[PDB]
């Protein structure tokens, strides 16, 4: 069997010289869940030009400098988390796939999330002045709250541990950026910027596969680690969370300074991370109270929370 | 006699759920060429997997929402007749395509849709179906 006497070509470029290539198999599938994220994330192929947000310069223009500098700073610093994830950690992940498919769907995700990064310039280009998108470039370079959370996921990349470069990998979607996505939510609940929270919404469906994926994954890694070494990972990952959590709460709190949504926008994170622990396998510890956001704000992100062929019968 | 029919792919998410439910399972088989046959009265458990589609027109593409494993076992009409009610899962994050398999399968039986959850649950949510199902197999 050609397959058990040859590696694919990435790990023939980085773990194993000692044996020939094979080319991709997409004919013999070893993983159909391989399949369903492929042809799920290529079918909701997206680019933000197809969304034109200049209906949003109504509700935008009605917005002080205070709200608008306070959106594009926000958006600017999903920008710098989405050019990471695109950039270092969605490309780290294609070495130390499982399965031959899982090198190509990184590659999406890779560029996808790229995509995610350039659907914020979109918005900037229509409603921001040249000044309002540099000060928010400044604050982001200058933000050590913001930068800390980046600092702390970027080394388990380039480290030589998959398994933590994994878990990054899932965090950064599950997790990391929907205190910022609050925003969007918290304005289109009051009928402002609507076409902005229709590529978030875009942006959501591609993060939740991602997140999904990258925690199916590791999963399969773990379940083959000793008891003693599956402890060990679990504890990492509290851990790890624990520590984001707390720089995530840190940055919130400056970020939405003098704006009163500190509070929401932590709950909507924690919220998140009870899902990121959820598809690595591991129970939730929050509580619903713990979690809860305005429900006017929820109906934003689904409706279906609830007012806000084959078949032969 | 309370029972749950699931259905559950290999990420084993709605796999996880039902069994920190207090009733008995069946799982319907992810095999296309495999069919199970249920004599006795079940709550369905289902998952969902549209991937937040949308039409031409612009609404919500249900397309795939329900598994095609799950299309089989309730095209069997001796399977149908014995659904009291379905519970369907997803994550919030696809939006308005949200755990939309439980208002597909309740249109097409004309059964209750009884609770929505997503991923593996929470304590909240193993408590809630427990309390759900006792009430829908007494009233
Ligand atoms: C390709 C794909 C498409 C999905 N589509 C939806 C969807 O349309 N609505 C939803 O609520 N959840 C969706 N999900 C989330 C799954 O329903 C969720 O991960 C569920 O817990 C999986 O259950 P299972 O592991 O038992 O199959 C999707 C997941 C994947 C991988
Ligand atoms: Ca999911």
């Amino acid at each position: 069997n050609y397959y058990d006497r040859s590696v694919s070509p990435v790990e023939y470029a980085y773990f194993d010289q000692s044996q020939n290539m094979r080319a991709i198999n997409w004919n013999k599938i070893v993983d159909e869940k391989d399949l369903e994220v492929w042809n799920r994330v290529t079918q909701n192929f997206w680019l933000p030009e197809n969304i034109p947000v200049s209906n949003d310069l109504p509700s935008w223009n009605e917005l002080d400098d205070d709200w608008q500098q306070l959106i594009t700073r926000t958006f600017t610093g999903l920008t710098l988390l989405d050019t990471v994830q695109s950039s270092i950690g969605d490309v780290a992940q294609i070495k130390n796939s499982l399965t031959e498919q899982e090198q190509v769907i990184y590659a999406n995700f890779a560029f996808m999330v790229g995509v995610h990064a350039r659907s914020y310039g979109t918005i900037f280009s229509t409603l921001c002045t040249s000044e309002q998108i540099e000060e928010a470039h400044e604050w982001v370079v200058d933000n050590e709250a913001l930068q800390a959370r980046p600092k702390a996921l970027i080394p388990f990349y380039t480290a030589d541990d998959p398994l933590k470069s994994k878990i990054a990998a899932a965090l950064m979607p599950g997790f990391l950026l929907y205190g910022g996505f609050y925003l969007p939510f918290y304005l289109s609940a009051r009928g402002k910027l609507p076409n902005t929270s229709d590529i978030i919404r875009l942006i959501l469906r591609d993060k939740v596969i991602h997140n999904f994926y990258s925690g199916y994954k590791y999963q399969l890694k773990v379940a083959k680690l000793s008891p003693e070494k599956q402890a060990e990972m679990k504890q990492f990952v509290f851990d790890l969370l624990d520590k984001m959590i707390g720089l995530e709460k840190t940055y919130l709190h400056q970020l939405y300074d003098g704006f009163g949504l500190a509070d929401e926008a932590i709950r909507f994170s924690l919220y998140n991370a009870g899902k990121f622990l959820q598809n690595l396998g591991y129970e939730s510890p929050f509580t619903k109270e713990e979690t809860r956001i305005a429900p006017e704000v929820f109906a934003q992100l689904s409706a279906r929370a609830d007012f806000f062929e084959d078949w032969d019968f | 006699k309370e029972l749950i029919v699931y259905f559950s792919t290999q990420s084993n998410n709605t796999h996880r759920f039902v069994q920190k439910l207090d009733a008995e399972s069946i799982r319907i088989p992810i095999d296309e060429e495999e069919r199970i046959k249920v004599d006795e009265d079940y709550v369905l458990i289902v998952p969902t997997y549209s991937g937040g589609k949308v039409t031409d027109a612009g609404q919500v593409d249900a397309h795939g929402a329900v598994p095609k494993q799950v299309i089989h076992f309730l095209n069997d009409p001796d399977n149908r007749k014995h659904c009291l009610g379905v519970i369907s899962s997803g994550n919030t994050n696809f939006g308005d395509s949200f755990a939309i398999a439980g208002p597909v399968i309740s249109y097409k039986l004309k059964v209750p849709l009884l609770y929505q959850f997503e991923l593996i649950g929470t304590k909240e949510d193993v408590e809630e179906v427990n309390r759900i199902i006792s009430e829908t197999f007494n009233a």
